[PDB]
RNA sequence: GAACAUGGGUGAUAAGGUCCGUGUUCGAAAGGGAAACAGCCCAGACCACCAGCUAAGGUCCCAAAAUAUAUGUUAAGUGGAAAAGGAUGUGGCGUUGCCACAACUAGAGUCGAGUGACACUGCGCCGAAAAUGUACCGGGGCUAAACAUAUUACCGAAGC
RNA sequence: UGGCACCUCGAUGUCGGCUCAUCGCAUCCUGGGGCUGUAGUCGGUCCCAAGGGUUGGGCUGUUCGCCCAUUAAAGCGGUACGCGAGCUGGGUUCAGAACGUCGUGAGACAGUUCGGUCCCUAUCCGUCGUGGGCGUAGGAAAUUUGAGAGGAGCUGUCCU
RNA sequence: ACGGGAUAAGUGCUGAAAGCAUCUAAGCAUGAAGCCCCCCUCAAGAUGAGAUUUCCCAACUCGGUUAUAAGAUCCCUCAA
C-alpha cells in the first residue's frame, strides 16, 4: 500500500490554500528497485525487499564501504541490477504483485494522502536529569546547595534497593521514532522528489523510509 | 419430588427419535430443532419421552424440573408456537419493519438501529407497539426483551414501549 | 503574554485608569493569555467619575498586547504597549468608548458589539 | 435494594429463597427489599 | 532468670505485662517431628561398621514408606485463619396431620402424593477491607492426595 | 492520646518546606448502575469500579487552620509520622542578653523576645548508560519471525 | 477520543430444589476509564542460541602442526 525509500534533503514553505503558509521537508527518492520477496511457503510472511541508492564494483582492492562485496553483490546479481546500500522489508505491501527485478515508482502516492514517516534520532551524547527528562532544578538563591541534579532515588528501609527504570542521567542518542497522520502536499517527478507537511525525524542527508496511515 | 409422575402428551405435528443425550423436533408444526435434553436415561416408546431419572439427589429434584422441561419446551414451542403481546404506551413510537430490522422510536435525537436473527419470526402488526411470534420461546424471548428495554418506561408519565400489562410503579414530585 | 499580578492600561471610559490580572480563568494550570482571552483583574487607580471604583474585582478581555499575534497567512502584529476593555459578563463593554486601535481576533472570539466602536481594526 | 447481614422475610408480602450467595427476597414492592451485607 | 500447663492477686476474665505457688524443659542438651523456630511433642551422644527392631510423626511428586481395605460425612477447594446474629442449608435424632400441600382465596368445590413450626444435634453458608509481589496447604497439585471412625502392613532417632 | 520496657547508649544522629517518587481503597473528578421524599437540569444514600488525573496566591515557623480567585475535581492514607553519605535551617534544641511570675540566694519555669560553624575522594549489592571475551556441529555478510519486557491511557467548550 | 475477545455489580430468557414463581442446579444473550487484543520502541545469552538469500572450500596426514580463502582489523583523512 505505497511503500517506497527516501533521504531528507532540507526544510522550507510553499502557500496553497488562498494566502495559507504550510512548512514543508524536502525529501529526495531516486533509484528504487525491488529485489527478492517472501512467500508463506519458504519464509513463513509475506513481505518485499527493496533497495536504494547503488554503489561500484566489488572483489577488489576496496576498504571502505563505497564499494560492495562477493556477498552483497551475487545477492545483487540475482535480481538483475547493481549492488544498494539501504536495504529495508515492507511486510504491509501487497506481494501479488511488484514482480521482482523491477523498480517501483515516485508518484504512486497522490496530493492529499496520509502516510507514516520512520528513522532514527539526531543525538546529543551524555546528558544531565534535567535536560533528557523534564525534571525541574531547584533555588539559586537563599544558600542553597542542589541546583541541575537528581533528587531522592528510593524510599527508607521500606526497600533496600533501586526501582528499575529511576530515570538517571544517561545518552539521549538517536533511536528509531515514527510520526503518524502525515499529508503529500505535492508529488514532483522531474526530479523524483515528495513534498511533507511537516518534520521528520533525524538530520540532513539521513535515511527515512514512508508508508501509509494504518489508523 | 417436585413433579415426579407429571407424564404428558407428546401429540405433535412431529415426533422424537432419541440417540446422543437429546430429542429433535421435526414436524409441520415446526421443522427441526432441538438441544442437548438430558444426559438422564431417556425414553420415548411409543409417542412420548416422559423418563424416569432423577431420584434422592437433591440435584435430581432440580434436574428433573429442568429437563423434563429442556425437552417439554423445545417440543412444545417447537410444536405449537406461541409469542403474546407488547404494549405502546405514549405517543410517536414510529413501528414498522424492514425483514429482520424493525422500528420504534423513544424520544432520540437519532433513532439507533436494532437488527435481530432468523428463527424467531419477526412479526409486526405494530405501529406504535410491539406483538410478535416465533417458534421458541428461548429464542423469542431474549428478542422480545431487548425490544421491552430502549427507553425504559417512564415511571412517573406514562412514555415507553413495554409487555402485555401489569402495573408500573408510578411516581410523583415537585 | 499577560500572566499573574501583571499591571494593563484599561483603554475605556468606565472610570478605570490601570489593573492588576489576578487570575487567567480557562482551565486549570492556565497560565500566560494572548489577544482575544478573558481575565479577572481589580483596580488600581481610577478617576474622579464612572461606575468602577478603586477596589473593585471586574472581568475584562484582554486586547492588544506588546507580544505579537501569528495568523494564518504568516504574517505577525504587536503593539507597544499591553491594553485591555472591561466586560459585562454577558461580552459586553460597561462603558461606550474605546481608545487605540484592536485585532481582527476578537470576531473569531463573539465580540461584535467591541468591534463596532474601535476607531482601527488591524 | 438494601444491604445488611439481617435480611429476612420482611413485611406480610416478601418471602425468601437461596441464590448463589445471598439469600435475598422476591416479592411486590420495592420498599421492602434486601441482599446480605 | 525465661517460656509452656495449671492454681490466684494486680490491670480493662488488655499485653511476648507484673508479682507469689506446684510441676517439666532451656539455662548447662546434641539427635527425630512442628516448612525455617533456646522454653512445645518423642527421646538423654564412651568409640568403629555400606547390620536389625521401634517412638512422636507419617506413606501421589519434591522426599524414606498404601494412588491399601471396609464404612459413613462433606460440594465449599470447606479442608488451608475471628463473633453477636441471619436464613425455604442439612445427614442424623423426636414430633405433629391433613389421605389438604404445591396453581383455591376471606384482609367457597376440586385434583393426585408428601408437608411443616418445635427440640437436641453433626458438618457447611453469609456476616469477613490495606498498603514492594501470587502470599499462611511449605511448592506443583488434589473431589479424595479432605474429615470421622475400625483393623491392619511398611517407613522412621546418636533410643534398644 | 496512652499502657509494657523485648533490639540499639565502644551514637539507629534532627519537625516542617524543596526535589523526585511508589503502593492502597474506606471514591474528590470521570464511568456503569438498582433506589429516592428521582418528572427534567439538579441532588441525597447505597452497590460495582483503582486506569489516569487531582490549581495559583494572602496570613503565624506551623504537620493545623481560616480567607481570595479559579477548576471536570481541588479525596483519605500507608510507606524509619517515605526521602539530610540529595538541599535548606525558619521551628526546636549550646555558651550572650531583656521582661513576667517563683526562690533568702546560686537559680528554676519554657511563659515570651533579639543573636548564634550542618564533616566524608563510593570497595560490595541496587539502578541508569556503554564496550571486550566465548558460546550456538563448517566460516562470513546483510535482511528478518516474535516466547517474552517496557510505554501509552486525562478532559473541556462551541456550530448543530 | 477508536475496533474486537472475555468478564464484575445489575437485567431479563431457558428453568428448578420445595409441582405455582429466582439470573443457578445445568445453559443463555446482554453487559463498565478495569483485564487480554490492536498502536509504538527494545527483543534467539528465547544455552529452547530460530528462519531466508548470497559468498568461501588443504597440503600434511588426518598427533593435526604448517597454512592460506570469503571476511575482519592495526594505521591514516574525517563528522549525520
Amino acid at each position: 500500500t505505497k511503500g517506497i525509500l527516501g533521504r531528507k534533503i532540507g526544510m522550507t514553505q510553499v502557500f496553497g490554500e488562498n494566502g495559507e503558509l504550510i512548512p514543508v521537508t524536502v525529501v529526495e527518492a531516486k533509484e528504487n528497485v525491488v529485489l527478492q520477496k517472501k512467500t508463506v511457503e519458504v519464509d513463513g510472511y509475506n513481505a518485499i525487499q527493496v533497495g536504494f541508492e547503488d554503489k561500484k564494483a566489488y572483489k577488489k582492492d576496496a576498504k571502505s564501504n563505497k564499494y560492495a562485496n562477493k556477498p552483497a553483490e551475487g545477492h545483487a546479481k540475482k535480481a538483475d541490477a547493481a549492488p544498494k546500500r539501504f536495504i529495508r522489508e515492507f511486510r504491509n505491501v501487497d506481494v501479488d504483485a511488484y514482480e521482482v527485478g523491477q523498480e517501483v515508482s515516485v508518484d504512486t502516492f497522490v496530493a492529499g494522502d496520509v502516510i507514516d514517516v520512520t528513522g532514527v534520532s539526531k543525538g546529543k551524547g551524555f546528558q544531565g536529569a534535567i535536560k533528557r527528562h523534564g525534571q525541574s532544578r531547584g533555588p539559586m538563591s537563599h544558600g542553597s546547595h542542589f541546583h541541575r541534579a537528581p533528587g531522592s532515588v528510593g524510599m527508607a528501609s521500606d526497600a533496600s534497593r533501586v526501582f528499575k527504570g529511576q530515570k538517571m542521567p544517561g545518552r539521549m542518542g538517536g533511536n528509531t521514532v515514527t510520526v503518524q497522520n502525515l499529508e503529500v502536499v505535492q508529488v514532483d517527478t522531474e526530479n523524483k522528489v515528495i513534498l511533507v507537511k511537516g518534520n521528520v525525524p533525524g538530520p540532513k542527508k539521513g535515511l527515512v523510509e514512508i508508508r501509509t496511515s494504518i489508523k | 419430588s417436585r413433579v415426579g409422575k407429571k407424564i404428558i402428551d407428546i401429540p405433535s405435528d412431529v415426533t422424537v427419535t432419541f440417540d446422543g443425550n437429546h430429542v429433535t423436533v421435526k414436524g409441520p408444526k415446526g421443522e427441526l430443532s432441538r438441544t442437548l435434553n438430558e444426559r438422564m436415561t431417556f425414553k420415548q416408546e411409543e409417542n412420548t419421552i416422559e423418563v424416569v431419572r432423577p431420584s434422592d439427589s437433591k440435584e435430581d429434584r432440580t434436574n428433573h424440573g429442568t429437563t423434563r422441561a429442556l425437552l417439554n419446551n423445545m417440543v412444545q414451542g417447537v410444536s405449537q408456537g406461541y409469542v403474546k403481546v407488547l404494549e405502546l404506551v405514549g405517543v410517536g413510537y414510529r413501528a414498522q419493519m424492514q425483514g429482520k430490522d424493525l422500528i420504534l422510536n423513544v424520544g432520540y435525537s437519532h433513532p439507533v438501529e436494532i437488527k435481530a436473527e432468523e428463527n424467531i419470526t419477526f412479526s409486526v402488526e405494530k405501529n406504535t407497539v410491539v406483538k410478535v411470534e416465533g417458534i421458541s420461546k428461548e429464542q423469542v424471548g431474549a428478542l422480545a426483551s431487548n425490544i421491552r428495554s430502549v427507553r425504559p418506561p417512564e415511571p412517573y408519565k406514562g412514555k415507553g414501549i413495554r409487555y402485555q400489562g401489569e402495573y408500573v410503579r408510578r411516581k410523583e414530585g415537585k | 503574554m499577560i500572566q499573574q499580578e501583571t499591571r494593563l492600561k484599561v483603554a475605556d471610559n468606565s472610570g478605570a485608569r490601570e489593573v492588576l490580572t489576578i487570575k487567567v480563568l480557562g482551565g486549570s494550570g492556565r497560565k500566560t493569555a494572548n489577544i482575544g482571552d478573558v481575565i479577572v483583574c481589580t483596580v488600581k487607580n481610577a478617576t474622579p467619575g464612572g461606575v468602577v471604583k478603586k477596589g473593585d474585582v471586574v472581568k475584562a478581555v484582554i486586547v492588544r498586547t506588546k507580544s505579537g499575534v501569528r495568523r494564518n497567512d504568516g504574517s505577525y502584529i504587536k503593539f507597544d504597549e499591553n491594553a485591555c476593555v472591561i466586560i459585562r459578563d454577558d461580552k459586553g463593554p460597561r462603558g461606550t468608548r474605546i481608545f487605540g486601535p484592536v485585532a481582527r481576533e476578537l470576531r473569531e472570539g463573539n465580540f461584535m458589539k467591541i468591534v463596532s466602536l474601535a476607531p482601527e481594526v488591524l | 435494594m438494601k444491604v445488611r447481614p439481617s435480611v429476612k422475610p420482611i413485611c406480610e408480602k416478601c418471602k425468601v429463597i437461596k441464590r448463589k450467595g445471598k439469600v435475598m427476597v422476591i416479592c411486590e414492592n420495592p420498599k421492602h427489599k434486601q441482599r446480605q451485607g
